[PDB]
């Protein structure tokens, strides 16, 4: 028979056959995070065992498959995804180094501890000392001190194993028909076979690069007013012309600036919206809250969560006996069986990331009419989007006002809104520079671009270049900074973060092109709409079936990733940015150092 | 005076497998449909070609007492003129079926914690089903092009599945009991009217 006939039934058994392991594994991983005990830690490990060697053994079979017969799209996305070789390409003698190295610098990355000198014993470990050191202190001294320690007693652990690493990883992608690791990444977004709607894996960058040269001024001019407000902060240690030292933005990284609102509050005699009095007083628990939830999810045409949601989610804190983990997350374990995760607290940031949870849940309740190897988003960045939408839309005053948590006096000035659009950009704006460097740095890595004799020397030089940030200490070559932050050390991808924060906003105005919005984006809000709640629904019910081109243009109306509703977004607050620096300098000179 | 055994049907502690349907003829008793049309003690009741508003004045030859447990989902399956698992591997429906069919909720007794390893259903078949006919095979599905040696291999599968109904599955995936009463109506003199 015809070889897609083949692979028809092959692909029917093992649907059928990974729906239930899948099952078995998720529901001993949650048993592991609702309940920790020895026997339940002993069951998920072969639960996950079971499921890994069933894969495996699966994705062998698959290989024996001619990809080059086959026509239907569907099966060839099913057939490609199960194919894969992964790490088994390699050596078994370099498989089981790989696996130690991962291991090991996994182990040091999240066991490590700085103390100063003449205290052996009291060292504070990453969290909760150095977060909250980097987060909360004020003196330049003590700030320096922790950053170059954590910087000093964590990287000479990581070079070596991240050289090997490198090497390894390298030559694992060379052995599966890719170019190099950079390549084996990138390819998540690369599209083939539809007429018209075709990407290249070499097209992301060159997108990439674009979408920041577009950006660039938006961050030239906020990169300017906060290094204004730090200059009035640290009177004698701030060139009026130099680049941000590293070990003042926020947290240990400079991943984020959000921790530097307090400092960079415009109109500090406004108070921010702050909404835990009036949560406190109408006597609201966490079942209120995901309620209140549901009906603004219910009022876009979306579907309301099951009877199994309610009896067998866990929204509050066990307390007591149990011991559970706190980090809010939606389970989807199949057949129905979906649930949140988190010890919910009275208090504004727990109700937002409720929405974006439940949105989360929404999303993977969306595509459960979809096999089982095409039951995720369209590609690495469309689900935290889907799930952030959600809390721009719920964030606005008008459906605060719409749920009677607010009093109706309260009318909204210029002031407010001003605060309300720098605060979100000291975290959406923040960030794109430090992804897009970091991802450039590791992509070029791996392709061999820099020496290894000279990683450090480059790493430092777009620092100075794209992100403006300068070094307090001088560094020689046997350090390691870039491999200090927890997704390099732990091989992941960090470039989702980057088409994320882009394609939420194309999808936020789009919905708001059906809700009928007049007036400026940053008060938009979806409720109340079944136009809009149906045009999103139209891309979710896909998950992976189609190219991300085709669900990206369903909503938007456009084929590639787009910057411009980020600009129109912003626009009211690049206006104040401009009017307010007409005395300041924009831009840094690269050549200023700190130590001179 | 003699009632028809609807009783000891409905609340028989286990059902046979999907391909193992159970099948009951009734004749020769009175049975009454007033005591399930208005009390509401199940979830789902509906039907084609018999009215159930007062229609028990009809005569007819025999009745059928199609009972079977499945996926909740697969509930839409069991109709005339439809297509699907159930209806190509497991149990297919005349075009012009007359007769009712009750499905109800059964989670609190055929879900077991671990999964409920007892129903089987057929998954892969070489053809479709002719009306009313029964599957007790268990040869090797062939798909590839060599023989199985009666041994699963590269393109032989067992054609046999189990549902692993466990009670924190979601109502598409919890087990639901249906029964089919059909009413077999020929040329003859139909003594079971039920009046
Ligand atoms: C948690 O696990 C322990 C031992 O495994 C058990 O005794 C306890 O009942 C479990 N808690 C719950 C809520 O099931
Ligand atoms: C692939 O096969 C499916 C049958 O499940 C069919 O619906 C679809 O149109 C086919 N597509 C192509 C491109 O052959
Ligand atoms: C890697 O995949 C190709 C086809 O994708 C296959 O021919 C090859 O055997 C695989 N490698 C190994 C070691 O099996
Ligand atoms: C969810 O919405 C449906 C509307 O089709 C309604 O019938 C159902 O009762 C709702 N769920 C709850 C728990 O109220
Ligand atoms: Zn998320």
């Amino acid at each position: 028979s015809t070889i897609e006939e083949q692979a028809k039934t092959f692909l029917d058994k093992f649907n059928h056959e990974a729906e239930d392991l899948f099952y078995q594994s998720s529901l001993a991983s949650w048993n592991y995070n609702t309940n920790i005990t020895e026997e339940n830690v002993q069951n998920m490990n072969n639960a996950g065992d079971k499921w890994s060697a069933f894969l495996k053994e699966q994705s062998t079979l698959a290989q024996m498959y001619p990809l080059q017969e086959i026509q239907n799209l569907t099966v060839k996305l099913q057939l490609q995804a199960l194919q894969q070789n992964g790490s088994s390409v390699l050596s078994e003698d370099k498989s089981k180094r790989l696996n130690t190295i991962l291991n090991t610098m996994s182990t040091i990355y999240s066991t490590g501890k700085v103390c100063n000198p003449d205290n052996p014993q009291e060292c504070l470990l990453l969290e909760p000392g150095l977060n909250e050191i980097m987060a909360n202190s004020l003196d330049y001294n003590e700030r320096l001190w922790a950053w170059e320690s954590w910087r000093s007693e964590v990287g000479k652990q990581l070079r070596p194993l991240y050289e090997e690493y490198v090497v390894l990883k390298n030559e694992m992608a060379r052995a599966n028909h890719y170019e190099d690791y950079g390549d084996y990444w990138r390819g998540d977004y690369e599209v083939n076979g539809v007429d018209g709607y075709d990407y290249s894996r070499g097209q992301l960058i060159e997108d990439v690069e674009h979408t920041f040269e577009e950006i660039k001024p938006l961050y030239e001019h906020l990169h300017a007013y906060v290094r204004a407000k730090l200059m009035n902060a640290y009177p004698s240690y701030i060139s009026p012309i130099g680049c941000l030292p590293a070990h003042l933005l926020g947290d240990m990284w400079g991943r984020f600036w959000t921790n530097l609102y307090s400092l960079t509050v415009p109109f500090g005699q406004k108070p921010n919206i702050d909404v835990t009095d009036a949560m406190v007083d109408q006597a609201w628990d966490a079942q209120r809250i995901f309620k209140e939830a549901e009906k603004f999810f219910v009022s876009v045409g979306l579907p309301n969560m099951t009877q199994g949601f309610w009896e067998n989610s866990m929204l509050t804190d066990p307390g007591n006996v149990q011991k559970a983990v706190c980090h809010p997350t939606a389970w989807d374990l199949g057949k129905g069986d979906f649930r949140i995760l988190m010890c919910t607290k009275v208090t504004m940031d727990d109700f937002l990331t409720a929405h974006h949870e439940m949105g989360h849940i929404q999303y993977d309740m969306a595509y459960a009419a979809q096999p089982f190897l095409l039951r995720n988003g369209a590609n690495e960045g469309f689900h935290e989007a889907v799930g952030e939408i959600m809390s721009l839309s719920a964030a606005t005053p008008k459906h605060l006002k719409s749920i009677g948590l607010l009093s109706p006096d309260f009318q909204e000035d210029n002031e407010t809104e001003i605060n309300f659009l720098l605060k979100q950009a000291l975290t959406i704006v923040g960030t794109l520079p430090f992804t897009y460097m970091l991802e450039k740095w590791r992509w070029m890595v791996f392709k061999g671009e820099i020496p290894k004799d000279q990683w450090m020397k480059k790493w430092w030089e777009m620092k100075r270049e794209i992100v403006g940030v300068v070094e307090p200490v001088p560094h020689d070559e046997t350090y390691c900074d870039p491999a200090s932050l927890f997704h390099v050390s732990n091989d992941y991808s960090f470039i989702r973060y980057y088409t994320r924060t882009l394609y939420q906003f194309q999808f936020q105005e789009a919905l708001c092109q059906a809700a009928k919005h007049e007036g400026p984006l940053h008060k938009c809000d979806i409720s109340n709409s079944t136009e809009a709640g149906q045009k999103l629904f139209n891309m979710l019910r896909l998950g992976k079936s189609e190219p991300w081109t085709l669900a990206l243009e369903n909503v938007v109306g456009a084929k590639n990733m787009n910057v411009r509703p980020l600009l129109n977004y912003f626009e009211p607050l690049f206006t104040w940015l401009k009017d307010q620096n007409k005395n300041s300098f924009v831009g840094w000179s690269t050549d200023w150092s700190p130590y001179a | 005076t003699n009632l028809c055994p609807f009783d000891e049907v409905f609340n028989a502690t286990r059902f046979a497998s999907v391909y193992a349907w159970n099948r009951k003829r009734i004749s020769n008793c009175v049975a009454d449909y007033s005591v399930l049309y208005n009390l509401a003690p199940f979830f789902t009741f509906k039907c084609y070609g018999v009215s159930p508003t007062k229609l028990n004045d009809l005569c007819f030859t025999n009745v059928y007492a199609d009972s079977f447990v499945i996926r909740g989902d697969e509930v839409r399956q069991i109709a005339p003129g439809q297509t699907g698992n159930i209806a190509d591997y497991n149990y297919k429906l005349p075009d012009d079926f007359t007769g009712c069919v009750i499905a109800w909720n059964s989670n609190k007794l055929d879900s077991k914690v671990s999964g409920n390893y007892n129903y089987l259903y057929r998954l892969f078949r070489k053809s479709n089903l002719k009306p009313f006919e029964r599957d007790i095979s268990t040869e090797i599905y062939q798909a590839g092009n060599k023989p199985c040696n009666g041994v699963a291999g590269f393109n032989c599968y067992f054609p046999l599945r189990s549902y692993s109904f466990r009670p924190t599955y979601g109502v598409g995936h919890q087990p639901y009991r249906v029964v089919v009463l059909s009413f077999e109506l020929l040329h003859a003199p139909a003594t079971v009217c039920g009046p």
